[PDB]
């Protein structure tokens, strides 16, 4: 049962610790300007926030 | 030297899509993705005349 569970123990890296942040990322369309990013990310702050 | 505002015609017939949606597939080639009748959009391509605003 060792080889058995550690076959199925994923060998994987460093668990994610909660840092006190987190990192939100956008990415709006193709050459999209940065009045519509300022406008997401009013979206996605007042998301975060409210 | 002051700027004259040369007003023209009146474009009876503008197709005004709003540059927010209108990219460049292939090479030089606008496409506009009109969804029809079906809720399937169809990547029809245009030709893409003078940004007016």
């Amino acid at each position: 049962g060792m080889a058995y569970l550690f076959v199925r123990l994923p060998s994987s890296f460093l668990p994610d610790e909660d840092q006190g942040v987190f990192m939100t990322m956008v990415q709006l369309p193709a050459g999209a300007t940065q009045e519509r990013t300022q406008k997401v990310l009013n979206e996605v702050t007042h998301y975060y926030l409210t | 030297f002051v700027r004259a505002r040369l007003e023209e015609g009146l474009n009876p017939n503008a197709i005004l899509v709003p540059q927010q949606g209108v990219t460049r597939t292939p090479r030089g080639d606008a496409t506009v993705l009109v969804v029809g009748a079906d809720d399937k959009v169809e990547t029809r391509p245009i030709v893409a005349s003078q940004a007016i605003g």
